[PDB]
């Protein structure tokens, strides 16, 4: 998966703990221990770790997707605290980079459902202290994500993130003195910050830390949290389900929207161990009917908003049907299902406005408790499966893949109710049950040519944007000698600032060598020039730069002694 | 041929 | 020795735009009400309005770090006019000496950013060390924070009382 680290470089992390260490250094150590744990995980070969600061672009991004571990180490360690708490701008730049990468890859099936097997699982960790937001205008009390998007095509989604990106916020609350209280907490309390609502919306648990021990607990919690799945909004459809008759009727039941009625949850999408690619067959229906005459498409949400009808119904199964079974994250919803203890029934799941005439649409899947009652799994079938499956049963049990005209017209009415993009997976499903001529090759309900050309031009502009981001990434800060304007040698004067990367050439240039060392350097150049060996040197102190490698020294040297 | 300080 | 008449005189001078005398009599009012700032000033004398009055007076007197410190003395910090005060380069009141007296992490962060932006490395180093003081960390049990704020209030007020009159 993709690992991204948005790390604050505001002067707030120039505060120090009781350890004598700054918050910035604590963040760097936490990231180091994180990637050590991620290398302990064998998925480190698939892991990629990129870095974003809070400073203005083009220097906002530090490590691009083409960069390696050595450059990533160098940048993360050589970060310096000079920025401002511009959390909204930094988060916007990071999620803009993620969306640019996604639309460059083009797996975003806009207007064609949402394929669960197309995933780009990215986890972004934002490290802050939880101080107030800073802006050149002033202070800001709310995390206002900026609405002006120079990136084209961001209007196709209402939210800047997608369902495959999970954001987790670390909040540094280490006290100035040593905490006399010993932390007996076995869990991580939630923070109270403006990043917390956006964290919960995108599907993350923002953590606030106070000691290194529970910091390690938070870090290993995130390490266990590194998985691949889909973030889905779950909403209860229809009335409340029937309470279990084995328990007393609770008078004190709250009459309102439950968290298990409406909780945002992830569903794990386990890739095929044989291939390493996640496998799915049926995308979720869209929240609008796919119109072949519409020149524009409605903007879809970041997360698929589905509605589950709590009516217990029999999960019907027909052999050789390609269905998508995925395992859900534990939740109040899954807890309520496993409290109901009904693995033999299932609750239907729908997508609103999936049909032309039906607001709720037709059922496309169900949630079903596992046989061992340890979890709840989502089973995704073709849309309007209670209509399609009896037709398939009649065709392959009576008609023997030779459809009658009444079956053909019933199936065609089902196709008319069926949303246009599903024909492909339906064609593959029918050809793997064994009737490839049941659906002809002539009809293909494609999208409108205006939307297709708009998407192609959007992809071209995304390629241009990715090229210019690739060019922009890796550029260090530019130190200025600009003209300082002041009133009370004609208005264009600048006093030069001191540069650490000056590297004066005392031997080549005479305007170096200050007065104290003048005679000694003079004798030094004279000794150099009147020695005049094969090699002449322009720098007196060329000791080293950063590291001294034994392997590199032995490689530059030769050893003519095999001694076998 | 050096007429001033090198960085500036 | 009457804080009310002191406020009356200083407000009259504020009306007549004699800002030096206005600060002089405001400070004399504070020294009347509290035993030369050895205790915390009572807010019924140092109300929000009066503090805003010396905010405007000090801003027109061009002591911008001082008006930032008084912004910190406000009950709710007016970071906008604080940044408006630190924006100008025409100051008069020893920025690198009152970076000791400032005790708010946000204004210190703004100072650090502005010093780096305008290439003022030594003052930026001073601000970073002042932030790195362990006295304030914005995560403390707030008793130490209130005590440190009171101590810096006392020392700063005695500094202005030494400067004026």
């Amino acid at each position: 998966p993709i690992l991204l680290f948005l790390i604050d470089t505001s002067a707030s992390m120039n505060q120090r703990s009781h350890l004598g260490t700054t918050y910035l250094d604590t963040a760097k150590g936490a990231v180091e221990t994180f990637m050590k744990l991620r290398a302990r995980d064998p998925a480190s070969r698939g892991d990629r770790y990129m870095l974003v600061t809070f400073e203005e672009p083009p220097y906002a991004i530090k490590a691009g997707w083409k960069e390696n571990h050595a450059t990533f180490m160098n940048e993360l360690k050589n970060l310096q605290a000079e920025g401002l708490t511009t959390l909204g701008q930094s988060l916007r730049t990071a999620f803009d980079l993620l969306n640019l990468n996604r639309l460059v890859t083009g797996i975003d099936n806009y207007g064609q459902g949402r394929n669960p097997f197309f995933l780009e699982p990215a986890i972004i960790i934002t490290i802050t202290d939880g101080s107030k937001l800073t802006t050149t205008s002033g202070v800001q009390d709310e995390l206002h994500l900026p609405l002006n998007s120079p990136l084209p095509g961001s209007e196709l989604t209402k939210e800047p993130f997608r369902w495959d990106q999970r954001l987790f916020a670390l909040v540094l609350r280490l006290p100035g003195t040593m905490s006399v209280e010993s932390e007996q907490l076995t869990g991580v309390p939630l923070d109270d910050s403006a990043i917390t609502p956006m964290c919960e919306v995108t599907g993350g648990r923002s953590y606030s830390v106070c000691s290194p021990r529970m910091l390690n607990q938070c870090l290993e919690s995130l390490v266990q949290k590194v998985q691949s799945g889909v973030v889905i909004n779950f909403e209860k459809a229809g009335p409340d389900p029937s309470p279990v008759e084995d328990g007393q009727p609770d008078i004190s039941r709250p009459f309102g929207s439950q968290p298990w009625h409406s909780c945002h949850k992830l569903i794990y999408v386990r890739p095929n161990p044989k291939t390493g690619v996640p496998i799915g067959h049926w995308p979720v229906p869209e929240s609008f009917w796919p119109d072949q005459n519409s020149p524009t498409l409605p903007p879809r949400t970041s997360h698929p908003v589905v509605k589950f009808s709590c009516t217990d119904c029999e999960p019907m199964v027909i052999d050789k049907l390609p269905f998508d079974k995925y395992e859900l994250e534990p939740s109040p919803l899954t807890q309520f299902i496993l409290e109901r203890k009904s693995p033999q029934t299932c609750w239907q799941v729908y997508v609103s406005n999936s049909a032309k005439y039906s607001e709720l649409g037709h059922p496309f899947g169900y949630l079903k408790a596992s046989t061992a009652l340890n979890c709840v799994n989502l089973f995704v079938m073709p849309y309007n499966y209670p209509v399609l499956l009896p037709l398939l049963d009649d065709l392959f049990k009576v008609h023997k893949a030779k459809p009658t005209l009444k079956w053909r017209q019933s199936f065609e009415s089902y196709l008319k109710t069926m949303p246009p993009y599903y024909l492909g997976p339906l064609k593959k499903a029918v050809r793997m049950m064994g009737a490839p001529n049941l659906i002809a090759d002539s009809m293909e309900y494609g999208l409108s040519y205006s939307v297709i050309s708009y998407l192609k031009k959007l992809s071209q502009q995304a390629k241009i944007e990715s090229d210019r981001v690739i060019g922009s990434v890796g550029k260090k800060v530019v130190q200025e000698t600009g003209i300082k304007v002041r009133s009370r040698e004609y208005t264009g004067f600048q006093v030069a600032l001191l540069n650490k990367d000056l590297k004066p050439q005392t031997f080549r240039n005479a305007y170096d060598i200050p007065r104290r060392n003048l005679l000694d350097h003079l004798t030094r150049m004279r000794s150099n020039l009147l020695k005049s060996t094969r090699r002449f040197l322009k720098g007196q102190d060329e000791d080293q730069v950063h590291s001294v490698p034994i392997a590199q020294m032995g490689n530059y040297q030769e050893y003519l002694k095999q001694v076998p | 041929t050096s007429p001033s300080y090198s960085p500036t | 020795n009457n804080h009310s008449w002191l406020i009356i005189q200083a407000d009259i001078y504020f009306a007549t735009n004699q800002y030096s005398a206005a600060l002089h009599y405001y400070l004399q009012a504070g020294a009347v009400c509290s035993d030369f700032f050895n205790k915390a000033v009572p807010p019924d004398v140092y109300t929000d309005q009066v503090i805003k009055r010396m905010i405007k007076c000090c801003s027109l007197l061009n002591c911008h770090t001082q008006v930032a410190i008084l912004c910190q003395f406000l009950r709710e910090i007016d970071y906008k006019t604080a940044f408006k005060s630190l924006q100008e380069q025409n100051s008069h009141d020893a920025m690198d000496s009152y970076y000791d007296y400032i005790w708010d992490v946000t204004i210190l962060e703004y100072l650090t950013y502005l010093h780096h932006k305008r290439g003022e490395t030594d003052k930026r180093q001073i601000a970073i060390k002042a932030i790195g003081q362990t006295e304030l960390n914005a995560s403390n049990p707030e008793e130490v924070l209130q005590l440190a704020a009171q101590r810096r209030k006392k020392k700063f007020l005695q500094a202005m009382a030494k400067l004026y009159f």
